[PDB]
Protein backbone atom coordinates (compact mmCIF):
# COMPACT_ATOMS: atom_id res chain seq x y z
CA UNK A 1 0.00 0.00 0.00
CA UNK A 2 2.85 2.45 1.46
CA UNK A 3 5.96 3.07 -0.88
CA UNK A 4 8.77 1.04 -0.14
CA UNK A 5 12.21 2.65 0.67
CA UNK A 6 13.41 2.19 -3.05
CA UNK A 7 9.84 3.48 -4.49
CA UNK A 8 10.24 6.33 -1.94
CA UNK A 9 14.13 6.86 -3.11
CA UNK A 10 13.02 6.71 -7.03
CA UNK A 11 10.17 9.53 -6.12
CA UNK A 12 13.02 12.14 -3.97
CA UNK A 13 15.60 11.30 -6.83
CA UNK A 14 12.65 12.09 -10.04
CA UNK A 15 11.03 15.20 -8.05
CA UNK A 16 14.81 16.66 -7.85
CA UNK A 17 15.47 16.49 -11.28
CA UNK A 18 12.30 17.88 -12.28
CA UNK A 19 12.57 21.17 -10.30
CA UNK A 20 15.93 21.76 -12.15
CA UNK A 21 13.33 23.22 -14.94
CA UNK A 22 12.85 26.92 -15.43
CA UNK A 23 10.27 28.63 -12.63
CA UNK A 24 6.63 29.07 -13.34
CA UNK A 25 6.83 32.24 -11.81
CA UNK A 26 9.56 33.41 -14.22
CA UNK A 27 7.12 32.15 -17.27
CA UNK A 28 4.06 34.25 -15.78
CA UNK A 29 5.53 37.19 -14.50
CA UNK A 30 6.86 37.50 -18.00
CA UNK A 31 3.08 36.68 -19.67
CA UNK A 32 1.61 38.85 -17.07
CA UNK A 33 3.75 42.22 -16.82
CA UNK A 34 2.77 43.53 -20.24
CA UNK A 35 1.27 42.29 -23.74
CA UNK A 36 2.76 41.62 -26.87
CA UNK A 37 2.40 40.99 -30.66
CA UNK A 38 1.71 38.06 -32.02
CA UNK A 39 5.48 38.21 -33.67
CA UNK A 40 6.86 39.05 -30.09
CA UNK A 41 4.72 35.77 -28.51
CA UNK A 42 5.97 33.25 -30.98
CA UNK A 43 9.41 34.59 -30.10
CA UNK A 44 8.56 33.75 -26.23
CA UNK A 45 7.41 30.59 -27.23
CA UNK A 46 10.57 29.18 -29.81
CA UNK A 47 12.92 30.34 -27.07
CA UNK A 48 10.17 28.52 -23.52
CA UNK A 49 10.21 25.33 -25.95
CA UNK A 50 14.21 25.61 -26.74
CA UNK A 51 14.68 25.83 -22.79
CA UNK A 52 11.85 23.22 -21.91
CA UNK A 53 13.76 20.75 -24.71
CA UNK A 54 17.50 20.83 -22.93
CA UNK A 55 15.92 20.72 -19.52
CA UNK A 56 13.78 17.67 -21.09
CA UNK A 57 17.03 15.63 -22.44
CA UNK A 58 18.83 16.53 -18.88
CA UNK A 59 15.73 14.84 -16.76
CA UNK A 60 15.34 12.27 -19.70
CA UNK A 61 19.28 10.77 -19.22
CA UNK A 62 18.62 10.66 -15.50
CA UNK A 63 15.86 8.36 -15.23
CA UNK A 64 16.59 4.65 -14.08
CA UNK A 65 18.15 2.85 -17.10
CA UNK A 66 17.82 5.51 -19.94
CA UNK A 67 21.02 5.70 -20.68
CA UNK A 68 21.24 1.71 -20.87
CA UNK A 69 18.70 1.85 -23.63
CA UNK A 70 19.73 1.46 -26.99
CA UNK A 71 20.77 4.64 -28.52
CA UNK A 72 18.12 4.94 -31.54
CA UNK A 73 15.47 4.06 -28.91
CA UNK A 74 16.76 7.00 -26.95
CA UNK A 75 15.92 9.71 -29.77
CA UNK A 76 12.90 8.07 -30.82
CA UNK A 77 11.67 8.45 -27.11
CA UNK A 78 12.63 12.13 -27.22
CA UNK A 79 10.91 12.96 -30.22
CA UNK A 80 8.34 10.74 -29.71
CA UNK A 81 7.37 12.64 -25.96
CA UNK A 82 8.64 16.54 -26.47
CA UNK A 83 5.79 18.25 -27.55
CA UNK A 84 3.91 15.99 -24.68
CA UNK A 85 5.70 16.74 -22.17
CA UNK A 86 5.96 20.43 -23.16
CA UNK A 87 2.13 20.66 -23.05
CA UNK A 88 2.21 18.58 -19.44
CA UNK A 89 4.48 21.33 -18.40
CA UNK A 90 1.70 24.69 -20.04
CA UNK A 91 -0.81 23.10 -17.96
CA UNK A 92 1.05 22.66 -15.00
CA UNK A 93 2.20 26.36 -15.12
CA UNK A 94 -1.24 27.42 -16.49
CA UNK A 95 -2.88 25.66 -12.70
CA UNK A 96 -0.41 27.15 -10.92
CA UNK A 97 -1.77 29.58 -7.52
CA UNK A 98 -1.55 33.14 -8.53
CA UNK A 99 -2.85 36.65 -6.70
CA UNK A 100 -6.20 37.53 -7.29
CA UNK A 101 -7.72 38.10 -11.05
CA UNK A 102 -4.23 37.09 -12.37
CA UNK A 103 -5.18 33.75 -13.61
CA UNK A 104 -7.96 35.40 -15.57
CA UNK A 105 -5.20 38.04 -17.22
CA UNK A 106 -3.11 34.93 -18.29
CA UNK A 107 -5.77 33.32 -20.03
CA UNK A 108 -6.28 36.31 -21.45
CA UNK A 109 -3.08 36.82 -22.83
CA UNK A 110 -2.87 33.49 -23.77
CA UNK A 111 -6.22 33.72 -25.71
CA UNK A 112 -4.77 36.81 -27.59
CA UNK A 113 -0.86 35.09 -28.18
CA UNK A 114 -1.41 34.88 -31.76
CA UNK A 115 -2.58 31.05 -31.51
CA UNK A 116 -5.56 29.84 -33.95
CA UNK A 117 -8.42 29.83 -32.77
CA UNK A 118 -9.17 26.30 -33.88
CA UNK A 119 -6.60 25.44 -31.29
CA UNK A 120 -7.04 27.73 -28.50
CA UNK A 121 -11.07 25.40 -27.49
CA UNK A 122 -8.82 21.93 -26.96
CA UNK A 123 -6.03 23.55 -25.61
CA UNK A 124 -8.10 25.57 -22.72
CA UNK A 125 -10.14 22.28 -22.31
CA UNK A 126 -7.20 20.29 -21.43
CA UNK A 127 -5.37 22.81 -19.31
CA UNK A 128 -8.87 23.03 -17.33
CA UNK A 129 -9.27 19.01 -16.88
CA UNK A 130 -5.89 18.77 -15.40
CA UNK A 131 -6.75 21.82 -13.29
CA UNK A 132 -9.61 19.74 -11.74
CA UNK A 133 -7.25 17.14 -11.06
CA UNK A 134 -5.67 18.97 -8.58
CA UNK A 135 -1.94 17.41 -9.16
CA UNK A 136 0.97 17.95 -6.91
CA UNK A 137 4.20 18.37 -8.39
CA UNK A 138 5.05 14.55 -7.58
CA UNK A 139 1.99 13.61 -10.14
CA UNK A 140 3.59 15.94 -12.36
CA UNK A 141 6.98 15.13 -12.05
CA UNK A 142 6.03 11.15 -12.37
CA UNK A 143 3.31 11.22 -15.37
CA UNK A 144 5.91 13.53 -17.28
CA UNK A 145 8.77 10.45 -16.71
CA UNK A 146 6.01 8.03 -17.81
CA UNK A 147 4.97 9.87 -20.75
CA UNK A 148 8.67 9.56 -21.87
CA UNK A 149 9.31 6.53 -21.28
CA UNK A 150 6.13 5.07 -23.31
CA UNK A 151 7.00 1.56 -24.87
CA UNK A 152 4.46 2.17 -27.89
CA UNK A 153 6.01 4.94 -29.39
CA UNK A 154 6.76 4.76 -33.32
CA UNK A 155 10.06 3.58 -34.26
CA UNK A 156 11.03 1.91 -31.00
CA UNK A 157 12.66 -1.66 -31.61
CA UNK A 158 12.98 -2.86 -27.90
CA UNK A 159 9.83 -2.42 -26.33
CA UNK A 160 10.49 -4.56 -23.46
CA UNK A 161 13.54 -2.83 -22.76
CA UNK A 162 11.39 0.56 -22.40
CA UNK A 163 8.42 -1.53 -20.06
CA UNK A 164 10.75 -2.12 -17.31
CA UNK A 165 11.76 1.44 -17.02
CA UNK A 166 8.16 2.18 -16.91
CA UNK A 167 6.78 0.21 -15.50
CA UNK A 168 8.43 0.99 -11.65
CA UNK A 169 7.46 4.47 -12.27
CA UNK A 170 3.18 3.51 -13.10
CA UNK A 171 3.68 1.58 -9.58
CA UNK A 172 5.02 4.40 -7.60
CA UNK A 173 2.14 6.49 -8.84
CA UNK A 174 -0.51 4.26 -8.40
CA UNK A 175 0.57 4.09 -4.37
CA UNK A 176 0.53 7.97 -4.35
CA UNK A 177 -3.59 8.11 -5.73
CA UNK A 178 -4.54 5.57 -3.34
CA UNK A 179 -2.70 7.50 -0.41
CA UNK A 180 -3.17 11.00 -1.20
CA UNK A 181 -6.89 10.53 -2.74
CA UNK A 182 -8.67 7.42 -1.50
CA UNK A 183 -11.66 9.33 -1.95
CA UNK A 184 -11.20 9.60 -5.92
CA UNK A 185 -10.95 6.07 -6.31
CA UNK A 186 -10.31 6.80 -9.93
CA UNK A 187 -7.66 9.80 -9.92
CA UNK A 188 -4.83 7.09 -11.31
CA UNK A 189 -6.67 6.54 -14.11
CA UNK A 190 -8.12 10.06 -15.10
CA UNK A 191 -4.14 10.76 -14.75
CA UNK A 192 -3.64 8.27 -17.54
CA UNK A 193 -6.60 8.76 -19.31
CA UNK A 194 -5.18 12.20 -19.77
CA UNK A 195 -2.18 11.01 -21.79
CA UNK A 196 -4.82 10.63 -24.98
CA UNK A 197 -5.33 13.76 -25.11
CA UNK A 198 -1.80 15.07 -25.15
CA UNK A 199 -0.80 12.18 -27.77
CA UNK A 200 -3.94 14.20 -30.33
CA UNK A 201 -1.65 17.63 -29.65
CA UNK A 202 1.39 15.36 -30.53
CA UNK A 203 -0.37 14.31 -33.89
CA UNK A 204 -1.36 17.98 -34.82
CA UNK A 205 1.28 20.33 -33.30
CA UNK A 206 3.07 21.11 -36.90
CA UNK A 207 -0.70 22.49 -38.01
CA UNK A 208 -0.65 24.48 -34.62
CA UNK A 209 2.27 26.58 -35.05
CA UNK A 210 2.19 26.66 -38.90
CA UNK A 211 -1.40 28.58 -37.58
CA UNK A 212 0.21 31.14 -35.74
CA UNK A 213 -0.76 34.93 -36.89
CA UNK A 214 2.51 35.97 -37.54
CA UNK A 215 4.50 36.34 -41.25
CA UNK A 216 7.33 34.14 -40.71
CA UNK A 217 7.58 31.34 -38.46
CA UNK A 218 11.36 30.64 -37.43
CA UNK A 219 12.55 27.65 -35.51
CA UNK A 220 15.58 27.43 -33.70
CA UNK A 221 17.74 24.46 -34.81
CA UNK A 222 16.90 22.06 -31.63
CA UNK A 223 13.06 22.62 -32.66
CA UNK A 224 13.67 21.88 -36.38
CA UNK A 225 15.01 18.48 -35.51
CA UNK A 226 12.66 17.82 -32.34
CA UNK A 227 9.50 19.06 -33.93
CA UNK A 228 8.11 18.20 -37.86
CA UNK A 229 8.50 21.90 -38.91
CA UNK A 230 10.78 23.21 -41.71
CA UNK B 1 19.28 13.42 -39.18
CA UNK B 2 18.79 14.73 -35.54
CA UNK B 3 22.52 15.45 -34.96
CA UNK B 4 21.64 18.22 -32.06
CA UNK B 5 19.85 15.57 -30.10
CA UNK B 6 22.53 13.09 -30.50
CA UNK B 7 24.90 15.20 -28.95
CA UNK B 8 22.63 16.46 -26.09
CA UNK B 9 21.91 12.89 -25.43
CA UNK B 10 25.94 11.74 -25.72
CA UNK B 11 27.49 14.54 -23.88
CA UNK B 12 29.13 14.29 -20.27
O1 LIG C 1 0.97 26.72 -29.99
C1 LIG C 1 1.61 26.12 -29.13
C2 LIG C 1 2.45 24.93 -29.53
C3 LIG C 1 3.70 24.68 -28.96
C4 LIG C 1 4.45 23.56 -29.34
C5 LIG C 1 3.96 22.69 -30.30
C6 LIG C 1 2.72 22.92 -30.88
C7 LIG C 1 1.97 24.03 -30.50
C8 LIG C 1 1.56 26.61 -27.71
C9 LIG C 1 1.26 27.95 -27.44
C10 LIG C 1 1.20 28.42 -26.13
C11 LIG C 1 1.45 27.55 -25.05
C12 LIG C 1 1.43 27.99 -23.64
N1 LIG C 1 0.56 27.54 -22.75
C13 LIG C 1 0.90 28.19 -21.55
C14 LIG C 1 0.32 28.09 -20.28
C15 LIG C 1 0.84 28.84 -19.24
C16 LIG C 1 1.95 29.69 -19.44
C17 LIG C 1 2.55 29.78 -20.71
C18 LIG C 1 2.00 29.02 -21.74
N2 LIG C 1 2.33 28.88 -23.11
C19 LIG C 1 3.43 29.54 -23.87
C20 LIG C 1 4.77 29.11 -23.28
O2 LIG C 1 5.69 29.91 -23.12
N3 LIG C 1 4.87 27.81 -22.96
C21 LIG C 1 6.05 27.20 -22.39
C22 LIG C 1 5.74 26.70 -20.97
C23 LIG C 1 6.94 25.96 -20.36
C24 LIG C 1 7.38 24.80 -21.26
C25 LIG C 1 7.73 25.32 -22.65
C26 LIG C 1 6.54 26.05 -23.28
C27 LIG C 1 3.30 31.07 -23.99
C28 LIG C 1 4.05 31.60 -25.24
C29 LIG C 1 3.93 33.15 -25.37
C30 LIG C 1 2.45 33.61 -25.36
C31 LIG C 1 1.69 33.06 -24.14
C32 LIG C 1 1.81 31.53 -24.05
C33 LIG C 1 1.77 26.22 -25.33
C34 LIG C 1 1.82 25.76 -26.64
CL1 LIG D 1 -5.86 3.08 -8.84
Amino acid sequence: MELTPDQQTLLHFIMDSYNKQRMPQEITNKILKEAFSAEENFLILTEMATNHVQVLVEFTKKLPGFQTLDHEDQIALLKGSAVEAMFLRSAEIFNKKLPSGHSDLLEARIRNSGISDEYITPMFSFYKSIGELKMTQEEYALLTAIVILSPDRQYIKDREAVEKLQEPLLDVLQKLCKIHQPENPQHFACLLGRLTELRTFNHHHAEMLMSWRVNDHKFTPLLCEIWDVQ
Amino acid sequence: DHQLLRYLLDKD
